[PDB]
């Protein structure tokens, strides 16, 4: 009855994961952006492990059904799914310590609906757009490199050197 | 084999006869001889192994009461005595004499092996020859020791022991010389290349050379007549050698008991020595005029 | 039944023990280190009636041991895979004869292929088996037995088919059957009798019937006219007229009976899963922390404590309030002895389970699985993005789980009802909210009060988690009692549980969160109960043998032994738990070890050991109080 | 080099020097654990020092190194460099 | 050898004399047996200058390898540009032959050392002389290497800077016209010896081909790993039908069809898995006989019990089932009191395999490779007909520290014994022994070309030159040159040592080997044993359970049995229904282990032994219990 359960959990999970994380278009004019060339990191770094857990669920899902037998992998694999523990093979990322896997793969969906959307913004509108688009820092891998691709591009901007920029906060409650 | 394919002839030629022959019980008695001879020809083949030996033929005697002669002994004899009725007690003396065969065979292994058991030597500095191969003989003396106290525990034991006593001690004599022997080299290894490396440890330490020449020469007449005979059991036999190694032993731990002793009162007039090795602190004594 | 379908006649209460196996081996196994249990009754059997050579899948170590001392009298020697010298101790094994155990088959080496295959080869007399480079002759007398300490092992098919297994592993119904025998023999001995009588009209009583037959004719054709000495040989002849009639009235009187035990045995069987449930629960803790490790040993302790020396149970006669008085103490005591080695966040997580296991053992009450479910994975359930709305009063988080908690039908009109409810809000913002949770569920009948209970517990999980620890408090006091968890809540009484509940062989393990020493309670306590205690530090290699003299000085004159801070020195303390496992102490000997919670201690002896945990009590006043006395 | 480990240590217990351990983490267990030990050994001879009542005309310290009482001069010390990820041994935390 | 003209071959020979010409070292790759050693060797000794050495590179050569071989054939002169080495034969250009360069293993760090010492060669066009540590310069010295693609198990990719020189070509398999030309000349060939049927050597060369590349497109290795399919397979089916018609005088068309099903069952449905996959086989062999053979009657062609045997009479001629079946019990129950005292029972499953593993014991470089499940008869069976044919069994003792030398020496002794004096040998190998694949790829060159060079270089050639002349003298012969010599004896174990090995399903993924090679399953003939059937298990229990007194004069059969053994004796006696239930067990036993497998429990695995075992159980209870009670 164990399997007959999670069976059902992991089909909600390949559900809740987008199918692909489409890769952005490297060309010679965007590659100067350093905001393009980290947004092309994190979305390669997210696609990559979304195949991994995709295809971890797979298996998983198959196993449920008994099409597949259960490796040594897929069996340690299930017996951390089946407690709710995050798999060592999943994290690739900073992630708070003990924290159960629906956390993990509902944080996991968010990312790549983030990274899904500014691929998007990438593709229609170019690099210029992803200045304009409003970025959870939450949602990426590592957002400190957001903040120096900021930095950067305020500095490629106004021809003002990384070492006198400072960094100031405006909280906006106003729409638009 | 040969009787199996005569007794299948004679079969084969009884199936032959007319049919008003065999209605009768008395042909019947034949084939049914010969059917029971061909069943009791596992156990003649068995009767035939080379495992059995004049103390099993013994016991088969006493245990069916017959009074065979194995010279005169036919197999007919063999054949009229009920097999087939006694094959328990053929299958006890056959397995009693697999049993002493296979510890037989193996006494017979120690003593082929150690009597073409040659110690190797390799030439040392042009100087003697030093033997090698430890790790392998230890490791057949370990498994010969270890398989013959096993052996003692077998319940086929008590028509070898005195054998297997024997080569235990043997054994234990030959691992009570070797034990001593590789410790007698390494140290001599070792101060050898002390004692002639540099020529200034003369001065230094007098007594110590003097002792060290002397335990010198008489391990190198010892390894020139292991050389001149470098079997195992010859060497084994030399008259006093165990006595010779031991005398060997302790003269060359308290020549490397002084020989540290030295060099730590050394070090200890100058601390800083403590941070150079024992070859490097040998090294810096002895070229003390260079 | 497929033997029955088939027309084919056979016995139709069969004992597989008792039909291939007489009660002369039968007592001598147990006078091996044999536990008397039909699966390991079973298993000795198996390991008679072997033509392939057994594989013995023991973690407890048992059967080993069962081996070892069977084949004593034919010098059987003990080997591993795992060892250098294996090779040619299984040469010497094969070449003479004698039997071998070989252990750590996990590591299989295949050179044992042909060995267990028995692919002699023959040439003239001898017989030939190939192992390496040898060809060594197998000796008629040479048995060999694998043995494997891990239970959680794949062996290869080429194996399986060369080999028989025996599986020395205790599992759910195992030790259901072994509670409930020690059950029926504790508290109903007349239907443990009557059930030891029913496999004894197997073999035991008519061999018995006829050996007297035996002696009855050895002393009936002893004549020479001198039967009549004074016509008084009847009595010869009587004490075969008795037992006759007797056996013959238990083979009429073998349905009743049969039908009585079973009668009598399915009213004891809820005790019995709740012991199988609490034990396996007891085996699943050491996934929650390193050091909450307990050997089987201590829950059949416990069950030892709750049956025999149960002083609840002195003046109760009737069956029915013994049972639910050894119920109820199973539990109790079960979570006094875990928990008192246990870090105090845990304790809850504990008592709920065994909660839990008394729910699903409890008469009447449905097993609330779904709402379990929903408890432990309802943030599991998924919420689209935006189907949450917006709800007066409750923030984005309360909505969210107001939402997850609205799938289950009982919390259906969940949302209407919060949003109707005036008084929500001070109950919202209440320091105590889990004492008077709202009624919101609805119910198609009233609930008992462990539904309420669960319900509430729903409820605070989905709007002040953070009291969630004390709604849990209070399902525990509505299923277990409300003392239950007041025991732990108290000062650690070590004089009692070292007196009764310690054996001499049983280290105290006192184990401390860093920082934290707990020597002063083991000096006060044997400052209490005048008993000369020796306390030596194990910080250097001198300690050690300080250690070993003091304990082979105590185990022998019944001191007690103290050692301080062992946790530094992880392999002494297994040699010391293999010392230990040798040892035949003094009644009056304890050996109390304090350490630091670390995890380099050994698994085996926490495992071999009673486990109390100290921690400071939080509190700055403590704190402060500790600093000045330091 | 663990084999003049002992003898770097008794040099500088006796010539009066310090040494500084660089990454005391990636000694493996083995040889962590006995460098643990003599460190430790060498600390409580130091700290031996400290102590008031002890008067220091005639205080010949020492420390058990090699199985032998070597005399720990005051002007040494020894210092562990440490890598997190982690924590000192609980010999000398 | 000399390759029969074919548009692959052609081409590659082009491109070989295009990319010697510049001494580029070619490389070819491509999946077993498509054909690459047999072009690279007839290009390479077609021109006239080119002297080619035979290497065959192993997972433990080293440049040592190719130092000898220079010091074999080439020569240091000293000269005063600098120390050049070249061939002794003046004018001619050494070509080093390396026919697998992908299989030396990498170190530590991702390297081959003869790799990097063949790229150093080639692109510095020299090397340094270590013992005198002097720069020696290459004259005439050139590469040219063969492989399997990197993604076969045994090999490796190559060093980048060593793929840079190498230009490699790719050869695939030859396909359907190649094929139809290839084996046209093979079957023109063939078809002369007898010579009415000449006419039909045409269509005969189509079917084998059709079905060949049908059976290609059914199956493939994605299904199971050893359905491997390749020229070798048809050059197989030519030397099959080779060997049947070569002692026949003379054959109808509808004979040669017969024999050619035959062989097409031998190669193809014997490695099959699945029983529907065999009468797929069985449909299509008929299907295209018929569509290439048209008038001529099935019935008669084409019986489906076929079976061609030689022990019935001098001559390779078809004989029935019952006749084969009593000389194979008669030699069995010889066979019991003769080598191995256990019983044997023939059944419809293993009379089969029998005749399979005697039919690869006759044919030319016949290697048998039996894979299937534990037990099942694999080193039974194959000794067993070994015995029957007079073949002395030889198998490898591999010890630990068991070098390359020593599986050397092994197979020179083995291979001076079945060529130079002309004794049958059936070299049996096992899974346990062949743990190391490293040794396995020595094997190869023997499976493949019956010879393996580098054995007995040194003055082991000398002596095996001594010895084989000798041998030549006695079989009649007078031979002087040492080529001719060697080319006899490498015929001669051609024809005398086989091949036997012996493996279980792909289970071992653990091991070394993984799936074995493509290649072994290419070079040997692949046999599935399978596991017992209803049929096996009823009828190796009756002939167990025979001389049990089972037998029960009033036994009323049931009105409704259930059976697994659908051809039961029908009204079933005592003894029948006995055995059905006997195979009851083993049938709810592997039900029971597949629902265990189904709810994820542990299984382990249930063969053939277990029902031996069963049985032998059975039988001894029985005698025991009924001479108790009597
Ligand atoms: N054109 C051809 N003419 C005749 N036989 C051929 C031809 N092409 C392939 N074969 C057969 O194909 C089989 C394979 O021969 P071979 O050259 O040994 O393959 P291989 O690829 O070298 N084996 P390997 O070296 O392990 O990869 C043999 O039975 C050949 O007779
Ligand atoms: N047809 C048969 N009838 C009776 N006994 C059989 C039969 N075939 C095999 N056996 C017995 O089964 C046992 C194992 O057979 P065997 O085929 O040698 O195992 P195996 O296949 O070699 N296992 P492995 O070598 O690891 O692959 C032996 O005791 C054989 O005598």
């Amino acid at each position: 009855a164990w399997m007959r359960t999670l069976h059902t959990t992991a089909s909600n999970w390949l559900h809740l994961i987008p199918q692909t994380l489409s890769h952005l278009k490297r060309t010679v004019d965007n590659i100067k952006d350093p905001l393009f060339r980290f947004f092309e990191r994190e979305v390669k770094m997210g696609a990559r492990l979304l195949q991994d857990v995709r295809q971890d669920l797979a298996d998983v899902v198959q196993v449920c059904e008994g099409k597949k037998k259960q490796t040594n992998y897929l069996r340690t694999l299930i017996n951390e799914l089946v407690k709710g523990i995050l798999p060592r093979s999943w994290s690739h990322y900073t992630v708070p310590a003990g924290m159960t896997v629906i956390q993990w793969v509902s944080d996991f969906s968010e990312r790549i609906k983030q990274l899904q959307s500014v691929s998007q913004a990438a593709a229609s509108g170019g690099a210029k757009e992803l200045k304009n688009i409003h970025v959870c820092l939450g949602g990426l891998f590592v957002p400190e490199a957001y903040i120096t691709a900021t930095r950067q591009y305020v500095a490629q901007a106004n021809s003002w050197s990384l070492e006198e920029l400072c960094l100031e906060v405006i909280v906006t409650t106003s729409q638009s | 084999r040969k009787l199996r394919q005569n007794l299948d002839g004679l079969l084969n030629q009884l199936k032959n006869f007319p049919a008003r022959l065999r209605q009768y019980a008395s042909y019947e008695f034949v084939q049914r001889l010969l059917k029971g001879y061909l069943k009791i020809n596992m156990l003649v083949i068995e009767l035939k192994s080379e495992a059995l030996k004049d103390r099993h033929w013994k016991q088969l005697m006493k245990r069916l009461h017959v009074n065979w002669v194995v010279s005169e002994l036919t197999l007919g004899q063999i054949w009229d005595v009920d097999l087939q009725k006694n094959e328990a007690v053929v299958k006890d003396v056959l397995l009693v004499a697999q049993g002493e065969m296979a510890l037989e065979e193996f006494l017979k292994q120690i003593r082929e092996v150690w009597n073409t058991y040659e110690l190797d030597l390799v030439n040392y500095q042009n100087k003697c020859r030093l033997i090698r191969g430890w790790d392998d003989l230890f490791n057949k003396v370990k498994e010969h020791i270890n398989s013959v106290s096993a052996m003692k525990l077998s319940p086929y034991y008590k028509v070898f022991e005195e054998d297997a006593l024997s080569w235990e001690d043997k054994l234990n004599r030959i691992m009570a010389l070797f034990d001593v022997w590789i410790d007698v080299q390494r140290r001599w290894v070792y101060l050898e290349g002390i004692f002639t490396g540099s020529a200034d440890i003369k001065h230094l330490l007098p007594v110590e050379t003097q002792r060290f020449q002397s335990i010198s020469t008489e391990f190198l007449a010892l390894m020139k007549k292991v050389s001149k005979s470098p079997l195992v059991m010859d060497v084994l036999n030399i008259q006093g050698v165990q006595r010779s190694l031991e005398r060997l032993a302790d003269l060359l731990g308290k020549i490397q008991k002084a020989l540290g002793e030295y060099l730590e009162r050394e070090r200890s007039s100058f601390p800083r020595f403590y941070f150079v090795g024992d070859e490097d602190l040998l090294e810096i004594i002895g070229n003390s005029k260079n | 039944h497929h033997l029955q379908q088939a027309n084919i006649q056979f016995r139709t209460d069969i004992a597989r023990t008792e039909y291939l196996s007489n009660a002369d081996e039968r007592l001598r196994w147990q006078a091996s280190s044999l536990p008397a249990d039909d699966l390991c009754t079973e298993n000795a059997i198996m390991l008679k009636r072997f033509n392939r050579y057994p594989l013995i899948i023991d973690p407890s170590g048992q059967a080993t041991e069962f081996i070892m001392n069977e084949y004593k009298d034919r010098k059987i020697t003990r080997t591993s895979f795992l060892d250098d010298a294996f090779r040619k101790n299984l040469e010497s094994a094969l070449r003479f004869g004698n039997p071998l155990l070989v252990q750590d088959v996990e590591s299989y080496d295949p050179v044992l292929n042909p060995v267990l295959n028995r692919e002699v080869r023959r040439t003239g007399g001898r017989v030939l088996i190939t192992l390496g480079d040898q060809d060594i002759d197998l000796s008629p007398s040479f048995v060999i037995f694998l043995s494997t300490r891990d239970p959680t092992v794949e062996f290869p098919p080429d194996l399986c088919s060369r080999v028989t297994f025996v599986n020395f592993t205790v599992t759910r119904s195992s030790l259901q059957s072994q509670c409930l025998n020690e059950v029926l023999k504790a508290e109903r001995p007349d239907v443990d009798e009557k059930r030891s009588d029913l496999l004894k009209l197997q073999g035991e009583f008519q061999l018995r019937l006829r050996q007297l037959e035996k002696s009855l004719l050895q002393a009936l054709n002893e004549v020479k006219g001198r039967i009549l000495d004074d016509d008084t040989i009847i009595t010869t002849l009587e004490n075969l007229k008795r037992e006759a009639a007797e056996v013959t009235r238990k083979v009429e009187e073998t349905d009743i009976v049969m039908q009585e035990v079973e009668t009598v045995s399915q009213q004891y069987l809820p005790l019995s899963t709740a012991c199988s449930s609490i034990y396996f629960t007891m085996e699943s803790l050491k996934q929650i922390h390193f050091l909450y490790q307990y050997s089987l040993q201590f829950f059949l302790d416990i069950y030892h404590n709750v049956l025999y020396e149960n002083p609840n149970l002195k003046g109760v006669t009737d069956h029915t309030q013994r049972l639910c008085i050894i119920t109820k103490d199973l539990f109790q005591v079960a979570f006094n002895r875990v928990a008192r080695g246990m870090l105090h966040q845990d304790h809850i997580t504990f008592a709920m389970l065994l909660a839990r296991i008394k729910l699903k053992g409890t008469v009447g009450e449905p097993t609330y699985e779904a709402e379990f479910q929903h408890f432990l994975r309802g943030k599991e359930i998924v919420l689209s993005a935006g189907s949450t709305p917006k709800i007066p009063g409750l923030t984005v988080e309360q909505a969210e789980a107001v939402v997850r908690l609205s799938c289950l039908p009982a919390f259906k009109d969940l949302i209407a009802k919060v949003q109707a409810d005036e008084q929500f809000s001070i109950w919202l913002d209440s320091s105590s909210p889990e004492q008077t949770v709202p009624h919101l569920w609805s119910e198609e009948n009233p609930a008992t009060p462990i539904g309420q209970a669960i319900h509430r517990l729903l409820l605070i999980q989905a709007f002040r988690p953070d009291r969630l620890l004390a709604m849990a408090h209070v399902f525990v006091s509505t299923n277990l009692g409300e003392s239950f968890m007041s025991i732990m809540e108290q000062p650690l009484d070590l004089t009692h549980i070292v007196d009764t509940e310690v054996k001499p062989n049983t280290p105290v393990l006192m184990c401390s969160v860093p920082g934290y020493d707990a020597s002063g309670h083991v000096e006060d306590l044997a400052a209490e109960q005048n008993t000369q205690i020796t306390s030596i530090a194990i910080g250097s290699a001198e300690g050690f043998n300080q250690a070993d003299k003091a304990i082979n000085t105590a185990v022998k004159s019944g001191r007690w032994v103290m050692l301080k801070n062992v946790h530094l020195a992880p392999g002494w303390l297994m040699q010391l738990e293999k010392k230990l496992h040798s040892l035949q102490p003094h009644a009056c000997f304890r050996l109390f070890l304090t350490m630091e919670i670390n995890p380099k201690v050994p698994v085996n002896l926490l495992r071999a050991g009673r486990i109390f945990v100290f921690e400071p009590p939080p509190g700055v006043k403590a704190n402060m109080l500790r600093t000045f006395s330091s | 080099d663990f084999q003049a480990m002992g003898r770097i240590f008794v040099g500088l217990c006796q010539v009066g020097a310090w040494g500084c351990f660089d990454e005391f983490n990636r000694l493996e267990e083995r040889m962590l654990s006995a460098v643990s030990q003599q460190v430790q050994c060498i600390q409580e001879a130091l700290r031996e020092h400290s102590s008031p009542n002890h008067d220091k005309a005639s205080a010949p310290i020492t420390c058990e190194l090699l199985n032998k009482q070597v005399k720990v001069s005051p002007d040494m010390a020894i210092f562990i460099t440490m890598n997190p990820g982690s924590n000192l041994p609980d010999n000398l935390k | 050898d000399v390759v029969v003209p074919t548009l692959d071959t052609v081409r590659h020979e082009a491109l070989l004399y295009t990319w010697l010409a510049e001494h580029k070292p070619l490389v070819l790759c491509g999946p077993p047996g498509s054909g690459k050693t047999m072009t690279l060797f007839s290009a390479l000794r077609a021109l006239p200058d080119m002297e080619v050495v035979g290497l065959n590179f192993s997972s433990a050569t080293t440049p040592e390898l190719l130092l000898k071989t220079f010091d074999h054939y080439c020569e240091y002169r000293r000269t005063p540009n600098g120390v050049v080495l070249a061939p002794v034969q003046l004018g001619k250009w050494l070509v080093l032959f390396c026919d697998e360069i992908n299989l030396p293993d990498m170190d530590k760090y991702g390297t081959q050392r003869v790799i990097s010492f063949i790229r150093q060669m080639v692109e510095h066009g020299g090397f340094y002389r270590t013992s005198d540590q002097t720069w020696v310069k290459l004259e005439r010295i050139q590469f040219v290497g063969a492989c399997n693609p990197p993604t076969d198990p045994g090999r490796k990719p190559l060093s980048h800077r060593f793929l840079r020189h190498v230009p490699v070509v790719y050869v695939d398999y030859p396909g359907p016209a190649s094929l139809t030309q290839i084996y046209g000349t093979f079957n023109r060939a063939m078809l002369r010896l007898v010579p009415s049927l000449r006419t039909y050597a045409e269509p005969l060369t189509a079917a084998m081909v059709e079905f060949y590349t049908m059976s290609q497109e059914r199956f493939t290795q994605d299904t199971q790993p050893h359905y491997i399919y390749s020229p070798r397979e048809m050059t197989r089916w030519v030397r099959g039908i080779f060997e049947a018609l070569r002692p026949l005088e003379t054959l109808p068309v509808e004979g040669l069809i017969r024999i050619w099903a035959h062989e097409a069952l031998r190669l193809f449905q014997d490695r099959l898995v699945e029983d529907e996959e065999r009468r797929w086989t069985d449909e299509n062999i008929d299907l295209v006989a018929l569509k290439h053979f048209p008038n001529i009657d099935k019935e008669k062609a084409m019986s489906r019990p076929i079976l061609y045997s030689n022990w019935l009479s001098k001559d390779y001629i078809p004989v029935d089932q019952e006749e084969l079946r009593d000389y194979v019990k008669a030699r069995l129950k010889v066979f019991y009191e003769e080598e191995l005292d256990v019983p044997l029972v023939l059944f419809n499953e293993v009379l089969d395999h029998v005749l399979r593993i005697d039919r690869i014991f006759r044919q030319p470089q016949g290697h048998l490779l039996l894979i299937g499940v534990s037990g099942a008869g694999k080193t039974t069976l194959s000794r067993f007909v070994a015995w029957m044919n007079g073949l002395s069994v030889y198998q490898i003792k591999v010890h630990r520290k068991y070098t390359g030398e020593d599986f050397d020496e092994d197979l020179r002794t083995v291979l001076r014994r079945s060529g130079c004096k002309n004794e049958k040998i059936a070299f049996i190998m096992d899974e346990s022994n062949v743990l190391d694949s490293g040794f396995l790829e020595r094997m190869n060159t023997l499976l493949a070309n019956g010879e393996v060079p580098g054995l007995f270089e040194g003055d082991e050639y000398a002596t095996l030159m001594t010895q084989c002349k000798e041998g030549a003298q006695k079989e009649g012969l007078m031979l002087d040159s040492h080529e001719e010599l060697y080319k006899w004896f490498t015929s001669q174990v051609i024809r005398n040592l086989h091949v036997v090995f012996t493996m279980n399903p792909s289970s071992e993924g653990l091991k070394d080997r993984a799936a074995t090679s493509p290649a072994l399953f290419n070079r040997c003939v692949l046999n599935w044993f399978g596991d017992w059937s209803t049929e096996a298990l009823y009828q190796v229990g009756k002939e167990f359970t025979s001389k049990m007194d089972l037998e029960k004069p009033n036994y009323v059969v049931p009105d409704y049995m259930p059976v697994v053994y659908d051809k039961l004796p029908q009204p079933p006696s005592h003894r029948e229904a006995i055995v059905n239930s006997c195979v009851f067990v083993h049938q709810t036993l592997h039900q029971a282990n597949a629902r265990l497998a189904k709810r994820g429990g542990r299984t382990m695995a249930i063969t053939p032994r277990h029902y031996l075992d069963f049985i032998n159980h059975y039988a001894n209870l029985f005698h025991e219990k009924r001479s108790e009670l009597e």
